[PDB]
């Protein structure tokens, strides 16, 4: 049981591939080094110390969503900054990644269907004793809020926006300033509030 | 529905405008190199024509030398087939016609020594259409 799942985040869409990558799946390890080669001596090896960008590349067909809107979602995913979620049950892997390189295909038979060819990269974020910040951040809201009772407005930045001491970003918005009271304190249930950004 | 038909007895063949009389068989076949290319939007195949290719197959029984001495060099051959029952013929003509190989020797027990020919013709004339 092989199955394959693009889990998008920004687009809040779950793409479960119809058809089986084709003939195989393969996937590349290779360490991070480069040879040094001293006087009498010869070549050594040297670890470096980061680790590399490797792709999971295979190729399928979308048969009779359509396929022509399929290869659309996947043609916009590709120009997309943020991740995508890929997950292979079989073979096992799971991690973040992003679409290096994609394409459709019509045959002179089978015109409804679409051969696929895409490739994926490795993704990883640049952050710019305590606990390491390993996580990734991937987490997605709508960009506008619906003011719930027990909310606050610095609960709302901390919920909606991080730190919680970024109220004031949602406050000095001009329609936030017109929804909301000259009080920043008080706040209503049902009112929209819109996070900057 | 008539008997009109032809057979082999009535075939007529001058090789090189010579009687080879000898020779009970005869085929040759102007076959095309036909392209065959799948089109986008149309589910079935395109067949495109080509050049045209003539290849001639002729066997009979020896009787002298003529197609060793003869060699590669070119020739003609024009076959004609006449019908007897009633009267009109076929008459096709080899307009360049060369052999792929000579039939050296060939010899087998008591058997008639038989000589096949087999070679290939750049094009033809049609100059009776029965």
């Amino acid at each position: 049981v092989i199955d394959i799942y693009l889990k998008n985040e920004k687009e809040k869409i779950d793409f479960h591939f119809p058809v089986n990558p084709q003939d195989s799946l393969s996937i590349k390890k290779e360490k991070r080094f480069e040879t040094v080669d001293i006087v009498n001596l010869g070549e050594f090896d040297i670890k470096k110390e980061g680790e590399k960008i490797r792709e999971i590349s295979f190729k399928t067909f979308l048969p009779n969503k359509n396929p022509i809107e399929v290869v659309a979602m996947l043609e916009k995913w590709v120009d997309q900054a943020e991740p995508l979620r890929l997950i292979i049950t079989g073979f096992g892997y799971n991690g973040l990644v992003t679409i290096s390189s994609f394409s459709n295909t019509q045959t002179a038979g089978r015109e409804e269907d679409r051969d696929i060819e895409i490739t994926f990269r490795t993704y990883r974020e640049l952050k710019i004793t305590d606990l390491k910040d390993n996580r990734p951040n991937t987490q997605t809201k709508s960009k506008i809020y619906t003011v719930k009772a027990s909310d606050t407005l610095y609960k709302i930045a901390k919920n909606l926006l991080g730190k919680g001491s970024r109220w004031p970003e949602i406050y000095n918005i001009p329609e936030n300033k017109k929804v909301i009271g000259k009080n920043p304190n008080i706040i209503k249930k049902g009112k929209l509030v819109i996070p900057s950004k | 529905e008539e008997a009109s038909f032809l057979n082999g007895s009535d075939v007529v063949i001058l090789i090189d405008g010579v009687e080879e009389l000898y020779m009970e068989e005869i085929k040759a076949d102007f076959e095309q190199d036909e392209q065959s290319i799948k089109l986008l939007g149309c589910q079935n195949e395109i067949s495109r024509v080509g050049t045209t290719k003539g290849s001639f197959s002729l066997n009979g029984y020896k009787t002298d030398s003529k197609f060793a001495k003869l060699g590669f060099r070119s020739f003609e051959i024009i076959y004609n087939l006449s019908n007897s029952e009633t009267l009109g013929y076929e008459s096709i003509r080899l307009k360049n016609c060369r052999l792929k190989k000579l039939p050296l020797i060939n010899s087998k027990a008591g058997e008639i020594v038989k000589i096949e020919v087999e070679g290939s013709f750049r094009g033809y004339d049609l100059l009776n259409e029965l």
